[PDB]
Protein backbone atom coordinates (compact mmCIF):
# COMPACT_ATOMS: atom_id res chain seq x y z
CA UNK A 1 0.00 0.00 0.00
CA UNK A 2 1.75 2.90 -0.91
CA UNK A 3 0.18 6.06 -2.71
CA UNK A 4 2.78 8.09 -0.82
CA UNK A 5 5.93 8.02 -2.35
CA UNK A 6 6.13 7.09 -6.16
CA UNK A 7 3.41 10.04 -6.61
CA UNK A 8 4.51 13.83 -7.42
CA UNK A 9 2.62 16.39 -5.77
CA UNK A 10 2.34 17.72 -9.29
CA UNK A 11 2.31 14.78 -10.96
CA UNK A 12 4.50 11.78 -11.80
CA UNK A 13 4.97 11.58 -15.40
CA UNK A 14 7.89 9.32 -15.75
CA UNK A 15 6.11 5.66 -15.88
CA UNK A 16 5.15 4.28 -19.13
CA UNK A 17 3.34 1.61 -21.03
CA UNK A 18 2.37 0.07 -24.03
CA UNK A 19 -1.16 0.30 -25.26
CA UNK A 20 -0.43 -0.80 -29.05
CA UNK A 21 1.22 -3.76 -30.30
CA UNK A 22 0.81 -5.52 -33.77
CA UNK A 23 1.08 -8.64 -31.27
CA UNK A 24 0.63 -10.20 -27.57
CA UNK A 25 4.42 -10.42 -25.98
CA UNK A 26 5.54 -13.54 -24.78
CA UNK A 27 6.44 -14.36 -21.08
CA UNK A 28 9.42 -13.23 -19.58
CA UNK A 29 10.71 -11.53 -22.50
CA UNK A 30 12.23 -7.80 -22.78
CA UNK A 31 10.66 -5.56 -25.98
CA UNK A 32 12.62 -2.13 -26.03
CA UNK A 33 11.19 -1.40 -29.64
CA UNK A 34 9.94 1.97 -30.52
CA UNK A 35 8.19 1.08 -33.68
CA UNK A 36 5.24 3.23 -34.28
CA UNK A 37 1.92 1.15 -34.33
CA UNK A 38 0.27 0.51 -37.50
CA UNK A 39 -3.19 1.00 -36.99
CA UNK A 40 -5.46 2.54 -40.24
CA UNK A 41 -3.86 1.89 -44.13
CA UNK A 42 -1.42 4.53 -45.13
CA UNK A 43 1.91 4.39 -43.69
CA UNK A 44 4.31 7.53 -42.45
CA UNK A 45 7.24 8.36 -43.12
CA UNK A 46 7.52 10.05 -39.65
CA UNK A 47 4.35 12.20 -39.95
CA UNK A 48 1.03 11.94 -38.01
CA UNK A 49 -2.54 11.09 -38.93
CA UNK B 1 -58.46 28.21 -43.54
CA UNK B 2 -56.09 27.16 -40.53
CA UNK B 3 -57.24 23.56 -41.65
CA UNK B 4 -54.68 22.90 -44.66
CA UNK B 5 -53.30 20.26 -46.54
CA UNK B 6 -51.60 17.57 -45.38
CA UNK B 7 -48.85 18.34 -47.60
CA UNK B 8 -46.69 21.16 -47.73
CA UNK B 9 -44.82 22.10 -50.84
CA UNK B 10 -40.79 21.96 -51.67
CA UNK B 11 -39.62 23.07 -54.80
CA UNK B 12 -38.79 20.68 -57.73
CA UNK B 13 -36.58 22.67 -59.21
CA UNK B 14 -32.67 22.68 -59.42
CA UNK B 15 -32.50 26.16 -59.76
CA UNK B 16 -33.13 26.18 -56.13
CA UNK B 17 -30.36 26.95 -52.93
CA UNK B 18 -27.55 25.08 -51.86
CA UNK B 19 -29.38 23.65 -49.28
CA UNK B 20 -31.91 22.27 -52.10
CA UNK B 21 -29.49 20.32 -53.88
CA UNK B 22 -29.97 16.25 -54.86
CA UNK B 23 -28.25 13.55 -52.56
CA UNK B 24 -30.12 10.89 -51.86
CA UNK B 25 -30.36 8.68 -48.72
CA UNK B 26 -31.56 5.03 -48.00
CA UNK B 27 -30.88 3.66 -44.76
CA UNK B 28 -30.35 0.26 -43.59
CA UNK B 29 -31.16 -0.59 -40.29
CA UNK B 30 -29.71 -3.75 -38.49
CA UNK B 31 -31.30 -6.25 -35.65
CA UNK B 32 -30.25 -8.57 -34.60
CA UNK B 33 -32.14 -10.98 -31.78
CA UNK B 34 -31.78 -14.07 -29.55
CA UNK B 35 -33.48 -15.48 -32.95
CA UNK B 36 -30.86 -16.96 -35.22
CA UNK B 37 -30.15 -15.26 -38.22
CA UNK B 38 -30.15 -16.26 -41.88
CA UNK B 39 -28.48 -13.45 -43.79
CA UNK B 40 -24.92 -15.70 -43.38
CA UNK B 41 -22.35 -14.50 -46.24
CA UNK B 42 -20.01 -17.46 -47.40
CA UNK B 43 -16.39 -17.21 -47.30
CA UNK B 44 -14.97 -16.28 -50.29
CA UNK B 45 -14.79 -19.98 -52.23
CA UNK B 46 -11.50 -21.60 -53.68
CA UNK B 47 -11.59 -24.93 -55.54
CA UNK B 48 -11.53 -28.20 -54.76
CA UNK C 1 -46.79 -7.43 -38.89
CA UNK C 2 -45.59 -10.29 -41.32
CA UNK C 3 -42.24 -12.15 -40.10
CA UNK C 4 -40.94 -13.96 -42.82
CA UNK C 5 -40.98 -14.85 -46.54
CA UNK C 6 -40.71 -17.84 -48.91
CA UNK C 7 -41.75 -19.42 -52.21
CA UNK C 8 -41.13 -22.98 -53.19
CA UNK C 9 -58.40 -44.08 -51.26
CA UNK C 10 -55.81 -42.72 -53.80
CA UNK C 11 -53.51 -39.69 -51.69
CA UNK C 12 -52.17 -39.91 -48.05
CA UNK C 13 -50.11 -36.45 -47.44
CA UNK C 14 -48.61 -35.91 -43.68
CA UNK C 15 -47.44 -33.10 -42.13
CA UNK C 16 -45.33 -32.24 -38.65
CA UNK C 17 -44.57 -29.32 -36.75
CA UNK C 18 -42.35 -28.90 -33.98
CA UNK C 19 -40.87 -25.71 -32.08
CA UNK C 20 -37.78 -25.25 -31.24
CA UNK C 21 -35.02 -22.18 -31.98
CA UNK C 22 -36.18 -19.49 -33.74
CA UNK C 23 -36.97 -19.95 -37.33
CA UNK C 24 -40.25 -21.71 -39.22
CA UNK C 25 -40.11 -25.06 -40.89
CA UNK C 26 -42.50 -26.61 -43.22
CA UNK C 27 -42.73 -30.74 -43.45
CA UNK C 28 -44.62 -31.75 -45.97
CA UNK C 29 -45.02 -35.47 -47.93
CA UNK C 30 -47.29 -36.78 -50.40
CA UNK C 31 -47.42 -40.16 -51.46
CA UNK C 32 -49.97 -42.65 -53.37
CA UNK C 33 -51.78 -45.49 -51.94
CA UNK C 34 -54.39 -47.68 -52.92
CA UNK C 35 -56.45 -48.94 -50.04
CA UNK C 36 -59.84 -47.51 -48.38
CA UNK C 37 -60.65 -49.51 -45.40
CA UNK C 38 -58.11 -49.49 -43.12
CA UNK C 39 -54.22 -47.56 -42.39
CA UNK C 40 -51.44 -49.04 -45.00
CA UNK C 41 -48.48 -51.46 -43.89
CA UNK C 42 -45.59 -49.79 -44.57
CA UNK C 43 -42.45 -46.91 -43.28
CA UNK C 44 -42.85 -43.55 -45.02
CA UNK C 45 -40.54 -41.51 -43.28
CA UNK C 46 -41.49 -37.61 -43.32
CA UNK C 47 -38.19 -34.98 -44.56
CA UNK C 48 -39.02 -31.78 -43.99
CA UNK C 49 -38.47 -29.68 -47.47
CA UNK C 50 -38.35 -26.30 -45.96
CA UNK C 51 -36.51 -27.32 -42.33
CA UNK C 52 -35.90 -23.81 -40.22
CA UNK C 53 -36.69 -25.36 -36.66
CA UNK C 54 -39.51 -23.06 -35.30
CA UNK C 55 -39.27 -22.12 -31.71
CA UNK C 56 -42.59 -20.02 -31.66
CA UNK C 57 -44.69 -21.10 -27.93
CA UNK C 58 -47.96 -22.29 -29.99
CA UNK C 59 -50.69 -24.59 -28.06
CA UNK C 60 -53.47 -24.32 -30.52
CA UNK C 61 -53.81 -25.67 -33.86
CA UNK C 62 -56.66 -26.66 -36.27
CA UNK C 63 -57.50 -29.33 -38.73
CA UNK C 64 -58.79 -29.02 -42.47
CA UNK C 65 -60.58 -32.20 -43.28
CA UNK C 66 -61.49 -32.64 -46.48
CA UNK D 1 -35.37 -4.39 -57.98
CA UNK D 2 -34.47 -3.34 -54.45
CA UNK D 3 -32.07 -0.15 -54.97
CA UNK D 4 -32.72 0.63 -58.97
CA UNK D 5 -36.74 0.73 -58.41
CA UNK D 6 -39.15 3.74 -59.70
CA UNK D 7 -41.19 5.88 -57.38
CA UNK D 8 -40.71 5.98 -53.64
CA UNK D 9 -43.20 5.53 -50.98
CA UNK D 10 -44.40 8.39 -48.18
CA UNK D 11 -41.18 8.87 -45.71
CA UNK D 12 -42.95 7.21 -42.92
CA UNK D 13 -44.14 4.40 -44.64
CA UNK D 14 -41.50 2.12 -44.88
CA UNK D 15 -40.79 -2.42 -43.87
CA UNK D 16 -40.37 -2.96 -40.40
CA UNK D 17 -38.00 -5.54 -41.13
CA UNK D 18 -34.54 -6.44 -41.77
CA UNK D 19 -32.58 -8.39 -45.06
CA UNK D 20 -32.35 -12.28 -45.11
CA UNK D 21 -31.08 -15.43 -47.00
CA UNK D 22 -28.78 -13.23 -48.51
CA UNK D 23 -24.56 -12.84 -49.20
CA UNK D 24 -24.72 -9.69 -47.52
CA UNK D 25 -21.58 -7.59 -48.84
CA UNK D 26 -21.08 -4.04 -47.92
CA UNK D 27 -19.05 -3.57 -50.92
CA UNK D 28 -21.36 -2.18 -53.41
CA UNK D 29 -22.27 1.12 -51.03
CA UNK D 30 -18.47 1.81 -51.02
CA UNK D 31 -17.09 0.96 -54.54
CA UNK D 32 -19.31 1.95 -56.45
CA UNK D 33 -19.51 5.27 -57.90
CA UNK D 34 -23.00 6.19 -57.09
CA UNK D 35 -22.27 6.37 -53.87
CA UNK D 36 -20.56 8.71 -51.74
CA UNK D 37 -21.51 8.74 -48.11
CA UNK D 38 -21.97 5.48 -45.95
CA UNK D 39 -21.08 5.61 -42.22
CA UNK D 40 -21.56 2.69 -40.34
CA UNK D 41 -20.88 3.23 -36.41
CA UNK D 42 -21.82 0.25 -33.76
CA UNK D 43 -20.84 -1.97 -36.42
CA UNK D 44 -17.27 -2.48 -38.11
CA UNK D 45 -17.49 -0.80 -42.04
CA UNK D 46 -16.45 -4.32 -43.61
CA UNK D 47 -18.60 -6.83 -41.49
CA UNK D 48 -21.06 -8.41 -43.44
CA UNK D 49 -19.01 -11.41 -44.99
CA UNK D 50 -19.77 -12.86 -41.75
CA UNK D 51 -22.88 -11.04 -40.45
CA UNK D 52 -26.29 -12.25 -40.46
CA UNK D 53 -30.14 -11.38 -39.64
CA UNK D 54 -33.46 -12.60 -39.26
CA UNK D 55 -36.70 -10.54 -41.28
CA UNK D 56 -36.49 -9.52 -44.75
CA UNK D 57 -36.98 -6.33 -46.52
CA UNK D 58 -38.14 -5.09 -49.34
CA UNK D 59 -37.10 -1.42 -49.55
CA UNK D 60 -37.46 -0.85 -53.38
CA UNK D 61 -37.75 3.09 -53.70
CA UNK D 62 -36.18 5.96 -54.74
CA UNK D 63 -36.72 9.79 -53.83
CA UNK D 64 -35.31 13.57 -54.58
CA UNK D 65 -32.66 14.39 -52.44
CA UNK D 66 -32.85 18.03 -51.70
CA UNK D 67 -32.47 17.31 -48.07
CA UNK D 68 -29.23 16.17 -47.08
CA UNK D 69 -28.34 17.95 -44.31
CA UNK D 70 -31.95 17.12 -42.56
CA UNK D 71 -32.10 13.48 -43.96
CA UNK D 72 -29.23 12.00 -41.03
CA UNK D 73 -30.22 10.35 -37.86
CA UNK D 74 -30.54 12.64 -34.78
CA UNK D 75 -30.80 15.91 -36.34
CA UNK D 76 -33.96 18.55 -37.00
CA UNK D 77 -34.92 20.57 -40.46
CA UNK D 78 -38.11 20.08 -42.52
CA UNK D 79 -38.56 16.83 -43.03
CA UNK D 80 -37.76 14.66 -39.88
CA UNK D 81 -40.17 16.79 -37.04
CA UNK D 82 -43.59 16.39 -38.14
CA UNK D 83 -45.39 13.53 -40.12
CA UNK D 84 -42.57 11.13 -39.56
CA UNK D 85 -40.11 10.84 -35.91
CA UNK D 86 -36.85 9.69 -35.63
CA UNK D 87 -36.82 7.24 -33.00
CA UNK D 88 -34.82 7.31 -29.84
CA UNK D 89 -34.03 3.78 -30.50
CA UNK D 90 -32.33 3.81 -33.78
CA UNK D 91 -30.07 1.34 -34.34
CA UNK D 92 -28.32 1.04 -37.99
CA UNK D 93 -26.67 2.40 -40.90
CA UNK D 94 -26.99 5.68 -42.92
CA UNK D 95 -25.86 5.72 -46.97
CA UNK D 96 -25.75 9.25 -48.66
CA UNK D 97 -25.03 9.67 -52.15
CA UNK E 1 -8.23 27.21 -49.34
CA UNK E 2 -11.60 26.29 -49.34
CA UNK E 3 -14.11 28.09 -50.89
CA UNK E 4 -17.31 29.13 -48.66
CA UNK E 5 -19.36 32.44 -48.25
CA UNK E 6 -17.54 34.56 -46.07
CA UNK E 7 -19.70 37.23 -44.69
CA UNK E 8 -23.38 37.22 -44.26
CA UNK E 9 -26.27 38.70 -42.39
CA UNK E 10 -29.02 37.55 -40.41
CA UNK E 11 -32.05 37.89 -37.85
CA UNK E 12 -33.97 35.09 -36.16
CA UNK E 13 -36.41 33.01 -37.93
CA UNK E 14 -36.17 30.12 -40.38
CA UNK E 15 -33.11 27.61 -41.18
CA UNK E 16 -30.27 28.54 -43.31
CA UNK E 17 -27.08 26.65 -44.40
CA UNK E 18 -23.54 26.93 -44.98
CA UNK E 19 -20.76 24.75 -46.93
CA UNK E 20 -16.93 24.65 -47.07
CA UNK E 21 -15.42 23.19 -50.68
CA UNK E 22 -13.12 21.34 -51.33
CA UNK E 23 -11.24 18.74 -53.69
CA UNK E 24 -12.00 14.89 -53.22
CA UNK E 25 -8.43 13.59 -52.05
CA UNK E 26 -9.04 16.62 -49.41
CA UNK E 27 -13.22 16.26 -48.98
CA UNK E 28 -13.19 12.17 -49.44
CA UNK E 29 -11.29 11.67 -45.95
CA UNK E 30 -11.83 15.29 -44.62
CA UNK E 31 -14.91 14.01 -42.70
CA UNK E 32 -13.35 15.34 -39.73
CA UNK E 33 -14.13 18.98 -40.37
CA UNK E 34 -15.50 21.29 -37.78
CA UNK E 35 -15.58 25.13 -37.37
CA UNK E 36 -13.54 27.30 -35.00
CA UNK E 37 -16.09 29.47 -33.29
CA UNK E 38 -13.74 32.30 -33.17
CA UNK E 39 -15.99 34.50 -30.87
CA UNK E 40 -14.88 38.63 -30.60
CA UNK E 41 -13.24 38.87 -27.19
CA UNK E 42 -12.94 35.11 -26.55
CA UNK E 43 -9.95 31.66 -27.44
CA UNK E 44 -11.00 30.00 -30.77
CA UNK E 45 -12.81 27.48 -28.69
CA UNK E 46 -14.75 25.86 -31.38
CA UNK E 47 -17.99 24.89 -30.35
CA UNK E 48 -18.43 22.14 -33.16
CA UNK E 49 -15.83 19.15 -33.47
CA UNK E 50 -16.55 16.02 -35.87
CA UNK E 51 -19.78 17.57 -37.41
CA UNK E 52 -22.68 17.17 -35.64
CA UNK E 53 -20.68 16.76 -31.63
CA UNK E 54 -20.40 19.79 -29.56
CA UNK E 55 -18.75 21.06 -26.65
CA UNK E 56 -20.57 22.94 -24.00
CA UNK E 57 -21.52 26.41 -25.30
CA UNK E 58 -24.20 25.68 -28.32
CA UNK E 59 -27.61 24.47 -29.04
CA UNK E 60 -28.52 21.75 -31.28
CA UNK E 61 -28.96 24.53 -33.80
CA UNK E 62 -26.26 23.45 -36.36
CA UNK E 63 -26.21 20.25 -38.32
CA UNK E 64 -23.19 18.71 -39.71
CA UNK E 65 -23.14 16.70 -43.03
CA UNK E 66 -20.93 16.52 -46.15
CA UNK E 67 -22.34 17.48 -49.69
CA UNK E 68 -20.06 15.74 -52.17
CA UNK E 69 -17.51 18.03 -52.79
CA UNK E 70 -17.98 20.35 -49.73
CA UNK E 71 -18.26 20.25 -46.10
CA UNK E 72 -21.07 21.18 -45.20
CA UNK E 73 -23.47 22.74 -42.44
CA UNK E 74 -26.70 23.56 -41.87
CA UNK E 75 -27.94 26.55 -39.05
CA UNK E 76 -31.51 27.24 -37.68
CA UNK E 77 -31.62 30.92 -38.81
CA UNK E 78 -28.30 32.69 -39.15
CA UNK E 79 -29.22 35.07 -36.68
CA UNK E 80 -28.69 37.94 -34.81
CA UNK E 81 -27.14 35.98 -31.17
CA UNK E 82 -24.60 34.33 -33.10
CA UNK E 83 -21.62 36.79 -33.78
CA UNK E 84 -18.92 33.87 -34.82
CA UNK E 85 -16.21 33.43 -37.75
CA UNK E 86 -16.22 30.06 -38.88
CA UNK E 87 -13.56 27.90 -40.44
CA UNK E 88 -13.35 24.49 -41.86
CA UNK E 89 -11.07 21.97 -40.63
CA UNK E 90 -10.61 18.72 -43.21
CA UNK E 91 -7.66 16.19 -42.21
CA UNK E 92 -6.78 16.13 -45.88
CA UNK E 93 -4.41 12.67 -45.53
CA UNK E 94 -1.87 12.93 -48.26
CA UNK E 95 -1.88 16.10 -48.52
CA UNK E 96 -0.84 18.36 -45.35
CA UNK E 97 -2.61 17.13 -41.75
CA UNK E 98 -5.51 20.04 -42.10
CA UNK E 99 -5.90 23.21 -44.58
CA UNK E 100 -8.67 25.35 -43.51
CA UNK E 101 -11.06 27.03 -45.15
CA UNK E 102 -12.75 30.37 -46.76
CA UNK E 103 -13.76 31.02 -43.18
CA UNK E 104 -17.76 31.95 -43.17
CA UNK E 105 -18.33 34.21 -40.66
CA UNK E 106 -21.87 33.74 -38.84
CA UNK E 107 -22.64 37.03 -38.26
CA UNK E 108 -25.76 39.66 -36.60
CA UNK E 109 -27.63 42.65 -37.97
CA UNK F 1 -8.95 20.48 -15.56
CA UNK F 2 -7.39 22.50 -18.68
CA UNK F 3 -5.07 25.57 -18.02
CA UNK F 4 -2.97 27.66 -21.14
CA UNK F 5 -1.04 30.19 -20.71
CA UNK F 6 1.20 31.52 -23.75
CA UNK F 7 3.37 35.06 -23.86
CA UNK F 8 2.92 38.43 -23.93
CA UNK F 9 3.36 41.06 -26.74
CA UNK F 10 6.41 41.81 -27.55
CA UNK F 11 8.50 43.59 -30.60
CA UNK F 12 11.40 42.03 -32.31
CA UNK F 13 13.71 42.82 -35.04
CA UNK F 14 14.34 41.07 -38.12
CA UNK F 15 16.52 38.50 -38.94
CA UNK F 16 16.48 37.35 -35.06
CA UNK F 17 15.42 34.50 -33.45
CA UNK F 18 12.84 33.81 -30.29
CA UNK F 19 13.14 31.03 -27.87
CA UNK F 20 8.98 30.70 -27.02
CA UNK F 21 7.43 28.74 -25.01
CA UNK F 22 4.16 27.07 -24.40
CA UNK F 23 3.48 26.38 -21.17
CA UNK F 24 1.10 24.17 -19.02
CA UNK F 25 1.05 21.89 -16.65
CA UNK F 26 -1.20 19.41 -14.49
CA UNK F 27 -3.19 17.01 -16.06
CA UNK F 28 -2.51 13.59 -18.28
CA UNK F 29 -0.40 14.91 -20.85
CA UNK F 30 -0.23 11.93 -22.83
CA UNK F 31 -4.19 11.23 -23.94
CA UNK F 32 -4.33 14.51 -26.27
CA UNK F 33 -2.94 15.18 -29.49
CA UNK F 34 -1.33 18.60 -29.12
CA UNK F 35 -1.55 20.72 -32.53
CA UNK F 36 -0.32 24.22 -33.08
CA UNK F 37 -2.37 26.41 -35.00
CA UNK F 38 -1.68 30.22 -35.65
CA UNK F 39 -3.96 33.53 -37.12
CA UNK F 40 -3.50 36.62 -38.89
CA UNK F 41 -5.18 39.92 -38.21
CA UNK F 42 -8.12 39.67 -40.13
CA UNK F 43 -7.12 36.72 -42.10
CA UNK F 44 -7.93 33.23 -40.99
CA UNK F 45 -6.44 30.39 -39.08
CA UNK F 46 -3.27 27.84 -40.71
CA UNK F 47 -1.63 24.50 -38.80
CA UNK F 48 1.77 24.79 -38.44
CA UNK F 49 2.93 21.69 -36.18
CA UNK F 50 1.88 18.63 -34.30
CA UNK F 51 3.00 17.26 -30.99
CA UNK F 52 2.35 13.30 -29.65
CA UNK F 53 3.49 14.62 -25.80
CA UNK F 54 5.74 11.01 -25.55
CA UNK F 55 9.08 10.68 -27.06
CA UNK F 56 8.44 13.99 -29.29
CA UNK F 57 7.17 13.01 -32.59
CA UNK F 58 7.78 15.60 -34.84
CA UNK F 59 6.28 16.88 -37.39
CA UNK F 60 6.64 20.69 -39.47
CA UNK F 61 4.28 23.13 -41.54
CA UNK F 62 5.85 22.77 -45.27
CA UNK F 63 5.05 27.06 -45.25
CA UNK F 64 7.19 27.84 -42.37
CA UNK F 65 9.95 24.74 -43.56
CA UNK F 66 13.81 25.11 -42.74
CA UNK F 67 12.47 27.87 -40.29
CA UNK F 68 11.34 25.73 -37.88
CA UNK F 69 12.19 23.77 -34.65
CA UNK F 70 10.29 22.04 -32.84
CA UNK F 71 11.29 20.59 -29.16
CA UNK F 72 9.75 19.53 -25.73
CA UNK F 73 10.23 19.04 -22.14
CA UNK F 74 8.41 15.70 -21.10
CA UNK F 75 9.78 16.03 -17.47
CA UNK F 76 8.16 19.10 -16.54
CA UNK F 77 5.22 18.95 -19.00
CA UNK F 78 6.05 21.61 -21.52
CA UNK F 79 6.17 21.95 -25.25
CA UNK F 80 7.95 24.30 -27.38
CA UNK F 81 7.52 25.87 -30.96
CA UNK F 82 10.40 27.38 -31.49
CA UNK F 83 10.11 30.35 -34.12
CA UNK F 84 13.64 30.55 -35.50
CA UNK F 85 15.09 32.88 -37.87
CA UNK F 86 12.50 36.19 -37.29
CA UNK F 87 11.46 38.41 -40.28
CA UNK F 88 10.31 41.58 -41.57
CA UNK F 89 6.71 40.67 -42.57
CA UNK F 90 6.56 38.34 -39.19
CA UNK F 91 4.13 41.36 -38.38
CA UNK F 92 1.10 39.32 -37.28
CA UNK F 93 -0.81 37.70 -33.97
CA UNK F 94 0.39 34.00 -33.02
CA UNK F 95 -1.27 31.11 -31.26
CA UNK F 96 -0.60 28.21 -30.24
CA UNK F 97 -3.13 24.51 -29.99
CA UNK F 98 -4.14 22.09 -28.11
CA UNK F 99 -5.77 19.14 -28.35
CA UNK F 100 -8.40 17.25 -25.74
CA UNK F 101 -9.42 14.05 -28.17
CA UNK F 102 -8.59 11.07 -26.13
CA UNK F 103 -6.14 9.41 -28.15
CA UNK F 104 -6.34 6.04 -26.89
CA UNK F 105 -7.94 4.97 -29.96
CA UNK F 106 -6.48 3.93 -33.11
CA UNK F 107 -8.51 6.36 -35.24
CA UNK F 108 -6.89 10.11 -36.41
CA UNK F 109 -9.77 12.36 -34.89
CA UNK F 110 -9.56 16.01 -34.84
CA UNK F 111 -8.06 17.41 -31.97
CA UNK F 112 -10.54 18.81 -29.16
CA UNK F 113 -9.36 22.22 -28.13
CA UNK F 114 -12.44 23.41 -25.82
CA UNK F 115 -9.86 25.56 -24.72
CA UNK F 116 -7.01 27.67 -26.60
CA UNK F 117 -4.07 29.39 -25.41
CA UNK F 118 -4.45 32.88 -24.32
CA UNK F 119 -2.51 35.82 -26.84
CA UNK F 120 0.91 36.13 -28.45
CA UNK F 121 2.41 38.23 -31.41
CA UNK F 122 5.73 38.25 -33.17
CA UNK F 123 5.79 41.75 -34.44
CA UNK F 124 8.82 43.13 -36.04
CA UNK F 125 8.91 46.85 -36.55
CA UNK F 126 11.54 49.15 -37.45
Amino acid sequence: NSNNLDSKVGGNYNYLYRLFRKSNLKPFERDISTEIYQAGSTPCNGVEG
Amino acid sequence: FNCYFPLQSYGFQPTNGVGYQPYRVVVLSFELLHAPATVCGPKKSTNL
Amino acid sequence: NCTFEYVSFKNLREFVFKNIDGYFKIYSKHTPINLVRDLPQGFSALEPLVDLPIGINITRFQTLLA
Amino acid sequence: EVFNATRFASVYAWNRKRISNCVADYSVLYNSASFSTFKCYGVSPTKLNDLCFTNVYADSFVIRGDEVRQIAPGQTGKIADYNYKLPDDFTGCVIAW
Amino acid sequence: VLTQPPSVSGAPGQRVTISCTGSSSNIGAGYDVHWYHQLPGTAPKFLIYGNSNRPSGVPDRFSGSKSGTSASLAITRLQAEDEADYYCQSYDSSLSGWVFGGGTKLTVL
Amino acid sequence: QVQLVQSGAEVKKAGASVKVSCKASGYTFTSYDINWVRQASGQGLEWMGWMNPISGNTGYAQKFQGRVTMTRNTSITTAYMELSSLRSEDTAVYFCARGGRYCSSTTCYSGVGMDVWGQGTTVTVP
